[PDB]
């Protein structure tokens, strides 16, 4: 038990920087479907991602 | 419908409008050396009766 507390500690951390990435990728695909360089197919996948 | 981006649609009018231009220029180089052989018959072209 004492082990998996450290491991569960560590996920926690990848899974934090696994959202922010997200957040990027979906910021980016928003405002390149903002001045028309992606479709609104390309948004709906990176909400979903997200 | 909103389906495909902008930037798509962008590039094919303006496709559209630069394969119009090339037609043009194409026209024009036939209309030019059409002004040599105005007259219908070859014996009667200007080069020959010299």
């Amino acid at each position: 038990s004492f082990n998996n507390i450290n491991a569960s500690i560590s996920s926690i951390n990848a899974y934090k920087q696994a959202v922010v990435s997200a957040q990027s990728s979906l910021d980016a695909m928003e405002a390149g479907y903002s001045v028309g360089t992606r479709t609104i197919v390309d948004v709906l996948d990176a909400t979903t991602t997200l | 419908a909103n389906l495909i981006g902008r930037e798509e649609l962008q590039h094919a009018r303006d496709a559209v409008t630069s394969a119009q231009a090339q037609l043009d220029v194409a026209i024009q180089q036939y209309n030019a050396n059409q002004a040599m052989i105005l007259g219908t018959k070859l014996e009667d072209q200007p080069a020959v009766q010299q």
